[PDB]
């Protein structure tokens, strides 16, 4: 009854492995309730997984479960029932889910909860139909029962972005909150009439006559202090 | 011309059933709104210049 | 997901401007017509799988190279999926009618479509055809008259036809 | 009109006219009985060409209508309107003359020192002919809509 | 914006189904409702600058402090006081977007989502607004029904608030 | 001053030999294009000011020849480049219309090189402007229309190099 | 440049004076002696000038030596209404051709 | 300059400078000293002239710089402060030649065919300009403000 | 992330030598200095929720605009998202502070926050405004000699500055 | 390039290009992808060839930035590495010329004059060149790499 598109893979960080025994300083933190929190590192917890799904923006007073964060602390659902208590959560329709189209939404919905990057740009048309047929909560549990789900996180681990950095470097990729926001540049760009009209206030006032021009040794001023 | 006055040499006349209709969209209680974005462009809140009428409209006649 | 009441609240907002005496009774304008907004939508979602069956038989009195072998909508995986993106069409179309402007059908079905199917090689103009045989099949369903008695309704189904050709040229 | 320009520049040269005028004058009178079908269409729906036309102009530039803006109220907003019955009108007039002369000397001519010393945005007007331009295009067919429109976009180039 | 119409389109697509005669009832119920609404929030409209002065100099009255201290955060100076009645400004604007579109959705949006972070970090009462509010709740002068829904979306500001 | 007409008649004329079968050939073939080119040169009289909006800002907008110094800085200095190209998108239409170079220069090409040098106008940038003119020119008319109207820009652009 | 003359516009267009009246005016104005005047040699304006009043190139060396003698003793304002003064402006422009 | 045009006006003439034109020029240079300080106060006050100048532009005209103003984002409102430093820039060379002569030819001839021809609002920039002439002649007493303020509004007369 | 002593590790790890031992002599002073680096910080970290409110109301006196209805940070759910967002800036440069090297500030706060003020719609030029206000109360915090041993602290001072006006050219 | 000096050779021998000359026009113009994707990896690798190209610089001449070295300071040392982004700019130019001849009149013809009349070591500046080739020869392949580092062995040459 209608599989889904068969998309191809691509070239990634975590389809290989790392050889990092004993790993330093760039662990992402592995906070899980296998190892039996106190209560007031069940606290330590919730957030990340707030922090997680959410961004840090929206652990608002408003934003906050705290029905679901009774039932975890009695150890009534799990951790991956917790996380798709977030996804159905409504400050999560409303905030995330009503500003952006299907195709970006599918982009949030593997950066957060899969902690990888999207392959291409097909696995977005390839998963994205099953949002607009059986809705979000049937979105969510076949995207929480794939085998990249239950490989690295399982049923007790809050999930996080997979091997971000290589290990003898110190610059690595991007961040997934800052990789893709709220909203992006095309809904942005068409409701410029009712919403997010600003216009932009006063930069700076830099002079004309102070801007460097091609053989100009002003331009290597940022090379010379990386010395 | 007596035959022609008060209707038919008003040009704005034939607009002004639809041009105050138009123009009766998100009305402002206080002093401050029509923030346009986020800058001040306030109001006047008269009787006068909610119809947009100015010195230059009554001293016409 | 906005309807007609929130879109003129969210221009006003953004102005910090109240809400006009005159504007106000152009939403109790729409209130008064709020039964024959209604039952426009108890005719459209009623015979709504005769919709879909009707226009993609009669896409192919038209365009018979779809089915053709090595055509786009050729095989029963395609097949399944072009019945598919015209029912997801005309539902999103009765959700606009029931609101008031189209902002739930350009936030969740058409925005970004066009690079969808340049991207999986279906025909741009060939699916807005198919959308101009559902609007024909469901504005004379809107104007049959069983059970409801009888008045002036040519406003509102002119907006149903407004939404069909708006979702119409986001495809080509 | 296309005759009287046409006269006025062989009137000029101290000469006749040259086939290059003369079936051209031809041309255009047996032109004539599709000018006026063109014309009587914008004539009568100046009620929806004029009042849909401010509908996409508000939309489009709000500040215009918003307070502080010149328009607004409803009194400068029925004016608002009116400049736009104005041109539309001169658009019925270069259809059938065949030519921007009467909206040259009524219109445009000097219409910035109007608009500037009436403190309305230009530019603004100008938004506001295109947003005519679209709805009296939707009306008529794919062969007149290249006239219709054709004269809209002189007046949209002249007004700037 | 929560509205009764967004709602009932809203189940329609948890399950991606098509909308039945179990939401059209539900936009049917706030058609009946809207007649008592917009005769509401054009009384608020009509009287929203006797109503603004008027509950600023409430929290005045029962709060002289405010009045008379120094700092940033309170209206004893000609700024402070204008901060003042524009936030009452924005309180009674959100009751008449709310009664327009007949749910709590504009006050969700603009007023509710992230209220505790600002006025703690501004060093703002909660004791102030509704005070303010409960100026507006028993002085608009309403009667009826057109009181009734009035006071339950003044009254969802207050338990936000409380 | 000769349209492919003139030219064609010119060339027939010059040998004192009739119009025969191989001068009407490229007559007929002008003749096909007349269409065409009316329709070209009607757009383009539409959007005049359009079109070079779009070049300047596409090419040179924001270079330093716009900064002071550069080539363009004065109003009178950019007021002047606009009015000069206007003539290159003016003269191109007429050049399109007629279907032979000789009124570019004859009116356009004669002395501009060496007045531009005169003046130091840069060449680099007043070539790049109207291929960038001549991008947007190919928008508008078509690609078969804008093969024609592009086949006079770099007529100007060669010449003026 | 949007440069105007709108005094000269006025009494030309209403026919308060001729068009070889505007062309004079314009000839004694400033836009014109920043433009063809200052930049240019005695020598050279007297040629600049017949391009532009008269429409031709001087015609022979006496044509110069009176017409320079005229800019070196009364610059602008002496040579262009020595121009405009002429017969040979008046047998092709009286008033009304430019 | 005044020291330029009286030259050039004498020049043209045939005739030497009168002691109208020479006892101008002597009351000219003796204002010398007096015009540098006047310029020395705008030179290293453009943050404040530019910047406030800005201010009640936006404040005044939110149009430009809303969403659809010609000065929308961080890009075009970096550069429509920049036109500002311009002008400021030249205003500063007009009141040490004594005259518009700097601001004439640059800035002010053909000013309207850029802005036109760049989509600018040229009422737009006139509004700039006044701006920033409340906060110059703000900056001055009240001898110097009948010249900073008497530079600007030159400014504003042609470029409208 | 590094610290001050790894990048004089991994720099000389590319080389392929042992340390010097006139590089010890930079690494000595550093710990010489490690006791007024940890009151900079402690300063900071201390008065950090009023550095923050301080500096969010005098950007707000400058630029009225951005709070104004219509305005980017208007509502009550973006005041606090521009609460939080100079709150975020202050955590990362007292981390580059303690560490003695700004490469945990370019490296999970700054890789690439311009690129989401342009998809945000944000004036990027209005929060280098607003860390420059931060960055005058933490210098003029970490001048105060109460609790504290007199001495000159300028060298420390001046390197807390320089990643204040690092972070406001990398949103602009 | 090698285009315009077959031809001016040929062009002094008063006679067309030979065989020789044309079979290599012929031979460039196809070797003319393959150069475009050379320079090309030089051309968004500056950043690295630069940066560590004055890495080892600085490990080879520890007297050019010590104090009394002509590139002391934040001042000099950033100009010390803007003459290496020079440098590299012009190998980038005759890997597409096909020749040194954009390198030979930018950079090379009377180099020794400049550097020998701003103080500078000219067999310092030799070592940086040097110090880049490494790095460049490192980003490409064995068959580019005879290319790249080919010019900048002939920079190496004219430079002392
Ligand atoms: C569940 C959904 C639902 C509905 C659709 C309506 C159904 C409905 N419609 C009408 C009443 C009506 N319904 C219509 C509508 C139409 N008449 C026509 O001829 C057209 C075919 C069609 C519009 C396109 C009109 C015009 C009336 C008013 C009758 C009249 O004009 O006198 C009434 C009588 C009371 C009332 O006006 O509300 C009812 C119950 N109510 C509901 O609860
Ligand atoms: C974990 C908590 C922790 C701290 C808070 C610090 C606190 C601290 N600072 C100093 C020691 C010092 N602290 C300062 C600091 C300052 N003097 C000034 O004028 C400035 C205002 C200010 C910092 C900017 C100086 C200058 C010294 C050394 C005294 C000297 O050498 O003159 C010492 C004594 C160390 C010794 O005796 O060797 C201690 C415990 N260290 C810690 O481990
Ligand atoms: C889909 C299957 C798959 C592919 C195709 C793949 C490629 C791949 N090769 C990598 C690295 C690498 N590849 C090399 C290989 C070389 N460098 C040299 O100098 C030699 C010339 C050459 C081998 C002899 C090295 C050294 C690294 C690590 C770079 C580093 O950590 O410094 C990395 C970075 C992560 C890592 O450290 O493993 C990826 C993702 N990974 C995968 O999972
Ligand atoms: C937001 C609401 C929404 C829309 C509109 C949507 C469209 C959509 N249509 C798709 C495919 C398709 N769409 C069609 C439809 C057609 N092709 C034709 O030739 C005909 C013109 C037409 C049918 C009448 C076909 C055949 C495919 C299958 C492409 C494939 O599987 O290779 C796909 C790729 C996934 C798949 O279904 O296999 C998406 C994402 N998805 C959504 O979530
Ligand atoms: C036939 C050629 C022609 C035109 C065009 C014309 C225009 C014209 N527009 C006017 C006013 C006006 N025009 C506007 C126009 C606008 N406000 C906006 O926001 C929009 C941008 C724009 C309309 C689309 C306004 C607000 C006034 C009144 C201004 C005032 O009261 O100060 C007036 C003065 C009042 C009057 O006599 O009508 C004239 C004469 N006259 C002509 O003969
Ligand atoms: C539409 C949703 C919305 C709300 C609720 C809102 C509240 C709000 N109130 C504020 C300040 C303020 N509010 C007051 C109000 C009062 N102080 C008094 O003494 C009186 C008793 C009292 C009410 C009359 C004052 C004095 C300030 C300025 C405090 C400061 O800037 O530190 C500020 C700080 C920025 C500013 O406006 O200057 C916010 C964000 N803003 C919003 O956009
Ligand atoms: C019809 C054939 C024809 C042409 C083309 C023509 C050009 C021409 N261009 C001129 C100036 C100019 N042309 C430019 C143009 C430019 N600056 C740039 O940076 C760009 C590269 C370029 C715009 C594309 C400028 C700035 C001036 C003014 C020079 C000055 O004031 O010194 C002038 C001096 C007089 C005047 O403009 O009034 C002439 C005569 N004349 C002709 O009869
Ligand atoms: C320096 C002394 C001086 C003056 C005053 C002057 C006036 C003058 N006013 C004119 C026209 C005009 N003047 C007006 C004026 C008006 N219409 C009204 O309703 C108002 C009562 C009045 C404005 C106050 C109009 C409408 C025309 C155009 C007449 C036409 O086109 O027939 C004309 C015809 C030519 C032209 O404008 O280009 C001249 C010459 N000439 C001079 O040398
Ligand atoms: C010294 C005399 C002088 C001036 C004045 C001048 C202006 C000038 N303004 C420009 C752009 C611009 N100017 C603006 C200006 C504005 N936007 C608004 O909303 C406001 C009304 C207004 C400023 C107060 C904008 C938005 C651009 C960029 C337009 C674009 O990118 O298309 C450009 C093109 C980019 C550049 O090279 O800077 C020039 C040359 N040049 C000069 O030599
Ligand atoms: C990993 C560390 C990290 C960085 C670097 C980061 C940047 C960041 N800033 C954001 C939003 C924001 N930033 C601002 C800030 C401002 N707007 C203004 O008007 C002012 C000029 C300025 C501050 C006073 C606002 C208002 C939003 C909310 C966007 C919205 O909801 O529309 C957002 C979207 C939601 C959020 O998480 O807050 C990101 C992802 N977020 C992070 O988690
Ligand atoms: C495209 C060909 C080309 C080159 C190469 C070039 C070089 C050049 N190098 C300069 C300065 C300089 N160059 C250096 C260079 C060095 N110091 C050292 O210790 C090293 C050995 C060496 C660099 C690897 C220094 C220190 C200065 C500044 C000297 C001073 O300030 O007195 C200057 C003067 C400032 C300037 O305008 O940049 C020029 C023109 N110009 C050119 O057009």
């Amino acid at each position: 009854s209608i599989p889904i598109l068969k998309y191809s893979l691509s070239t990634q960080n975590q389809r290989v492995e790392s050889f990092e025994v004993n790993p330093g300083d760039e662990q992402y933190r592995i906070y899980s309730t296998d190892s039996l929190p106190s209560s007031s590192e069940v606290d330590q917890i919730i957030w990340a997984a707030y922090r997680q799904i959410f961004s840090e923006h929206q652990i608002l007073k408003s934003t906050k479960q705290p029905f679901l964060e009774s039932q975890l602390r009695f150890n009534q659902i799990s951790i991956k029932d917790f996380i798709k208590g977030l996804v159905l959560s409504a400050p999560f329709r409303d905030l995330n889910y009503n500003v952006n189209n299907n195709y970006r939404f599918v982009e949030i919905c593997v950066q957060r909860v899969l902690g990888r990057d999207i392959y291409n740009e097909r696995e977005k048309i390839a998963w994205s139909i099953i949002i607009a047929t059986q809705g979000l909560e049937g979105f969510i549990d076949t995207l929480l029962n794939t085998q990249e789900y239950l490989s690295n996180f399982g049923d007790s681990i809050v999930p996080f972005q997979r091997r971000r950095i290589i290990p003898q470097r110190s610059k690595g990729e991007m961040p997934f909150n800052l990789k893709t926001p709220r909203y992006g540049i095309e809904f942005r760009s068409k409701l410029a009439a009712t919403q997010f009209s600003w216009a932009s206030p006063i930069r700076r006032f830099r002079p004309q006559e102070q801007q460097p021009k091609a053989g100009d040794p002003a331009l290597f001023l940022n090379m010379v202090q990386e010395m | 011309a007596v035959k022609q006055s008060a209707a038919a040499k008003d040009t704005v006349e034939t607009w002004r059933a639809a041009a105050k209709e138009m123009a009766a969209m998100r009305g402002i209680s206080p002093m401050g709104e029509a923030y346009f974005g986020g800058i001040a462009q306030k109001v006047d809140n008269g009787a006068l210049a909610q119809l947009g009428n100015k010195a230059s409209s009554y001293k016409k006649y | 997901m906005l309807d007609a009441f929130a879109k003129v609240v969210a221009q006003a907002d953004a102005r910090g401007e109240f809400l006009s005496n005159t504007q106000i009774d152009a939403l109790s304008k729409m209130v008064k017509e709020g039964n024959q907004r209604l039952d426009i939508v108890n005719k459209v979602t009623s015979n709504a799988s005769a919709i879909v069956t009707n226009s993609a038989r009669a896409l192919f009195a038209e365009q018979p190279q779809l089915i053709q072998p090595g055509g786009n909508a050729y095989t029963s995986r395609r097949m399944a999926a072009c019945l598919r993106d015209m029912e997801i069409v005309l539902r999103y179309v009765s959700y606009a009618m029931i609101a008031g402007d189209s902002s739930v059908l350009d936030d969740r079905c058409l925005n970004g479509l066009r690079e969808t199917y340049q991207a999986l090689g279906t025909p741009g103009s060939s699916v807005a055809v198919a959308i101009q045989k559902m609007k024909d099949a469901s504005v004379a369903l809107a104007n049959d008259t069983t059970g409801t008695p009888i008045g002036d309704c040519s406003s509102l189904v002119a907006e149903l036809a407004g939404y069909f050709d708006r979702a119409a040229v986001s495809v080509v | 009109s296309i005759v009287t320009k046409s006269i006025v520049n062989a009137d000029a040269e101290a000469r006749y006219l040259s086939p290059g005028e003369l079936d051209r004058i031809k041309s255009f009178v047996l032109s004539g009985q599709r000018r006026l079908r063109i014309a009587q269409t914008l004539t009568e729906n100046r009620e929806r060409i004029v009042k849909q036309g401010g509908q996409q102009l508000f939309q489009r530039r709000p500040d215009v209508v918003s307070p502080g803006g010149n328009a607004y109220g409803e009194e400068m907003t029925a004016t608002c309107l009116r400049d736009l019955d104005y041109y539309l009108r001169l658009v019925t007039y270069g259809i059938i003359a065949g030519d921007v002369t009467p909206i040259e000397e009524i219109g445009l001519v000097g219409v910035k020192e109007m608009y500037s010393a009436l403190g309305t945005p230009i530019s603004g007007v100008a938004e506001g002919i295109r947003c005519m331009k679209d709805v009296a295009c939707s009306l008529l067919s794919g062969e007149d809509a290249a006239e219709v429109g054709f004269y809209f976009d002189y007046t949209l180039a002249a007004m700037q | 914006m929560k509205t009764p119409i967004t709602e009932a389109i809203a189940t329609a697509d948890n399950q991606g189904r098509f909308l039945s005669n179990t939401e059209l009832q539900a936009v049917n119920g706030r058609y009946q409702r809207a007649t008592a609404s917009l005769t509401a929030a054009k009384a608020l409209t009509g009287s929203a600058q006797r109503l603004i002065t008027g509950a600023a100099q409430a929290v005045y009255n029962k709060f002289p402090y405010t009045t008379q201290m120094p700092g940033p955060a309170y209206a004893s100076s000609a700024i402070g006081k204008a901060k003042c009645a524009r936030d009452i400004g924005y309180y009674l604007r959100m009751v008449t977007y709310c009664l327009v579109v007949g749910g709590t959705g504009p006050m969700d949006e603009y007023l509710v989502a992230g209220l505790e972070e600002i006025n703690r970090s501004f060093d703002l009462s909660p004791s102030w607004y509704i005070e303010a509010l409960q100026y507006i709740k028993n002085s608009h002068g309403l009667s009826g029904q057109v009181a009734n829904e009035a006071n339950a979306y003044i009254d969802y500001a207050i338990n936000t608030l409380s | 001053m000769q349209d492919a007409i003139t030219s064609v008649i010119n060339a027939a004329d010059v040998q004192g030999k009739y119009l025969d079968a191989n001068s009407v050939e490229k007559l007929r073939g002008y003749f096909q294009t007349g269409e065409l080119r009316v329709r070209a040169a009607a757009t383009i009289a539409a959007n005049a000011a359009t079109i070079i909006k779009e070049a300047v800002a596409k090419s040179l907008l924001y270079s330093d020849i716009t900064r002071p110094g550069g080539n363009m800085y004065t109003t009178r200095r950019y007021a002047a480049c606009i009015r000069d190209l206007d003539y290159y998108l003016r003269y191109a239409t007429y050049g399109m219309l007629a279907g032979d170079p000789s009124i570019l220069d004859e009116r356009v090409l004669n002395g501009l090189k060496e007045t531009y040098n005169s003046l130091g106008v840069p060449i680099g940038a007043t070539i790049q402007a109207i291929q960038a003119m001549k991008e947007v020119t190919g928008s508008l008319v078509g690609s078969d229309a804008g093969k024609e109207m592009g086949l006079y820009f770099d007529y100007i652009c060669s010449g003026l190099s | 440049y949007g440069f105007s003359f709108s005094v000269l516009e006025s009494q030309v267009k209403n026919g308060q004076i001729s068009i070889k009246e505007f062309v004079r005016s314009l000839g004694k104005s400033s836009v014109y002696q920043k433009q063809f005047y200052q930049p240019y040699v005695n020598s050279r304006v007297v040629e600049l000038a017949f391009r532009h009043f008269l429409g031709r190139n001087l015609s022979s060396l006496a044509e110069f030596q009176k017409f320079f003698a005229i800019l070196s003793k009364k610059g602008l304002t002496g040579l262009v209404d020595s121009l405009i003064n002429s017969r040979e402006y008046s047998d092709y422009f009286n008033e009304e051709t430019v």
